[PDB]
């Protein structure tokens, strides 16, 4: 049975995943395909 | 015979570094070279 | 009594130059079972060669000439070698503490002269330090501990010529 | 302190390690070499000191130097 902790923690996991996808795509549009070594390297 | 001989204003042992092939490049260490060059410069100036 | 002298030390007295300094001579006291108050003269002799090999010798005996002779020969038995910069100053700053005495020792550029207390002037002229500013702190009331402390404090420092073979990194340009 | 002095900026100094003089000589020599490679670059674009292992680079210099001298030739005439 779905005890309510399971459902909320699932929602928090997918919310964190949607967040990480969003800021990862923010990094993708800001930088392009690149290793996260540094942005100071990619500032050139 | 004649020459000026001046020992440099003689300093501390130093922070002291240079890359390795400069050993094969450079000939004499800078205390002797500064002795010769500072001797020449001070000789010309004190002659004037 | 007889003091000892070896064979291979007899290339050194014919070898280097040498100077001798008595540090202090001291009269200690002991009341003993049976006859009374027995004293010994404790004498402390330093000996260097003014090129960076230093020695200390502590001697104990019943009379002053024999005590100073024993410490005189004990120092000349016991020699340690100390690196200098071209025979006038030490490589680093030097701080040390024997028994509880705070010596502080600095290098000075050559021709500073010795700015230096009493017995340590003859000590630095003995081993070959021409240009060093020192101060000793704590209870300075003993000559013996500043002598031993100075020997260890000379032995503390570090040498640059043990690198250039194995560091890949050449060590020159002393221009300030 | 070395790149603090050779880049001529004030630096918030933290502490002072005791060391052999040959080592501190090697640090300041290699940082002068780094400033020769990083000459005129903008200061935040300097390869920072965590990003650069000094000992592996000096080990590479040692290895290629012993390689070039072993495969020296004039070494045979010497």
């Amino acid at each position: 049975r779905s005890d309510p902790w399971v459902a909320e923690a699932a929602r928090r996991l997918d919310a964190s995943a949607a967040r990480l996808a969003a800021l990862r795509e923010l990094y993708e549009k800001e930088v392009g395909p690149g290793v996260p070594l540094s942005g100071a390297v990619l500032a050139v | 015979s004649g020459e000026r001989l001046v020992v440099r204003l003689p300093t501390y042992p130093a922070f002291e570094g240079y890359p390795l092939s400069e050993l094969d490049k450079a000939r004499e260490g800078e205390l002797g070279a500064l002795n010769r060059l500072v001797a020449a410069r001070t000789a010309a100036a004190q002659w004037a | 009594p007889l003091p000892p002298l070896p064979r291979e030390l007899r290339e050194a007295l014919y070898g280097h130059r040498w100077d001798r300094v008595i540090v202090d001579v001291r009269r200690t006291h002991t009341p003993v079972r049976g006859r009374g108050k027995r004293e010994e003269y404790t004498a402390m002799v330093a000996t260097g060669n003014m090129r960076g090999v230093f020695g200390l010798g502590i001697g104990v005996a019943e009379s002053a000439q024999l005590a100073t002779a024993r410490a005189h020969l004990d120092s000349l038995s016991r020699l340690a070698a100390v690196p200098l910069y071209r025979g006038h100053t030490l490589y680093t700053h030097v701080d040390h503490t024997f028994h509880r005495l705070s010596i502080r020792m600095m290098p000075r550029p050559a021709g500073w002269g010795l700015r230096c207390p009493d017995l340590l002037y003859e000590l630095c002229g003995l081993v070959g330090l021409r240009d060093v500013s020192i101060r000793v702190r704590g209870q300075r009331g003993s000559r013996f501990f500043v002598a031993q402390c100075f020997q260890e404090a000379l032995q503390k420092q570090t040498t640059p010529h043990d690198g250039v073979e194995a560091t890949g990194m050449y060590i020159r340009e002393v221009f300030r | 302190d070395a790149m603090a002095q050779q880049y001529d900026v004030p630096a918030l100094v933290a502490a002072h390690v005791g060391l052999p003089l040959s080592q501190a000589a090697a640090i300041r020599g290699a940082l002068r070499v780094k400033a020769a490679e990083e000459a005129g670059k903008e200061l935040r674009h300097v390869t920072q000191l965590k990003d650069w292992n000094m000992m592996e680079l000096l080990r590479q210099r040692m290895v290629e130097r012993r390689a070039a001298l072993e495969a020296g030739g004039e070494v045979a005439a010497r």
